[PDB]
């Protein structure tokens, strides 16, 4: 099955993490334990900005561009991603803007944590909408001396 | 499912504190705003706060003395109404988004209500 893992702000609006101005060490945590020992897909920027291969993970890049680091594993469509990953029971999609949009259409399950904050940005996590997307969990938290605003774990299911 | 309190006669110049509660488990997945409506007027904007309650919008009639504030382990919003004046006078209703995690410039500006309070009078003398 496909997932797509994502932090989100007020408006679906998403970003670098490293430039979100924020700080959720809880949500942090939250990510890595739910994509751990899992293949994660991931675009060009989101490589970039993370810096380095996430590790436990098998780390795979969709890019038009060739390969600049053999640590991980470079492709040029989503299907290619797709079967890069393998005989596997869960995908982890882990964006960004243009990544998660292509992979939205294939996918069974998000984990979405929402962010209660106002951020300008013009990328967007897609339009999930309650007719397509049952929400089978949802997890409230508010802010503390580790973890800047309120957020709220959140999975749902492709109905 | 929302229900507010608060209200009443204020002379010019005070203040009045307004609150609304609601019931249900998804109240802190939603924006919530307050409203105001005069007999025969218009229904007029007056505040929204997003779901955690971290920001804030007002309307430029009401911005510098008038608070919304939220507590979501009471599931509950407040108006705090600073430096009343008469044309302040009005019935005024909370109500909640209909589409969860939205801003609070959306809330105003793209309307979708999914519930709304009874009202509650506000009428300040002179
Ligand atoms: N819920 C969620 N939060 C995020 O921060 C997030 N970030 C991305 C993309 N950016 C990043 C940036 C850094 C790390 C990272 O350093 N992870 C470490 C833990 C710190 C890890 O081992 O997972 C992960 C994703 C994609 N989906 C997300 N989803």
């Amino acid at each position: 099955m496909i997932s797509l893992i994502a932090a989100l702000a007020v408006d679906r609006v998403i970003g670098m993490e490293n430039a979100m101005p924020w700080n959720l060490p809880a949500d942090l945590a939250w990510f890595k334990r739910n994509t751990l020992n899992k293949p994660v897909i991931m675009g060009r920027h989101t490589w970039e900005s993370i810096g380095r291969p996430l590790p436990g993970r098998k780390n795979i890049i969709l890019s038009s561009q060739p390969g600049t680091d053999d640590r991980v594993t470079w492709v040029k469509s989503v299907d290619e991603a797709i079967a890069a990953c393998g005989d596997v029971p869960e995908i982890m999609v882990i964006g960004g803007g243009r990544v998660y949009e292509q992979f939205l259409p294939k996918a069974q399950k998000l984990y979405l944590t929402h962010i209660d904050a106002e951020v300008e940005g013009d990328t967007h996590f897609p339009d999930y909408e309650p007719d397509d997307w049952e929400s089978v969990f949802s997890e409230f938290h508010d802010a503390d001396a580790q973890n800047s605003h309120s957020y709220c774990f959140e999975i749902l299911e492709r109905r | 499912q929302l229900q507010e309190s608060g209200g009443g006669l204020v002379q010019a110049g005070g203040s009045l504190r307004l609150s609304c509660t609601a019931s249900g488990r998804t109240f802190s997945s939603y924006a919530m705003g307050w409203f105001r409506q005069t007999p025969g007027k218009e229904r007029e904007f007056v505040a929204a706060i997003t779901w955690g309650g971290s920001t804030t919008l007002y309307a430029d009639s009401v911005k510098g003395r008038f608070t919304m504030s939220r507590d979501n382990a009471k599931n509950t919003v407040y108006l705090q109404m600073n430096s009343l004046k008469p044309e302040d006078t009005a019935v005024y209703y909370c109500a909640a988004d209909g589409s969860q995690y939205r801003s609070t410039y959306s809330f105003r500006d793209k309307p979708d209500y999914g519930s709304w309070g009874q009202g509650t009078q506000v009428t300040v003398s002179s």
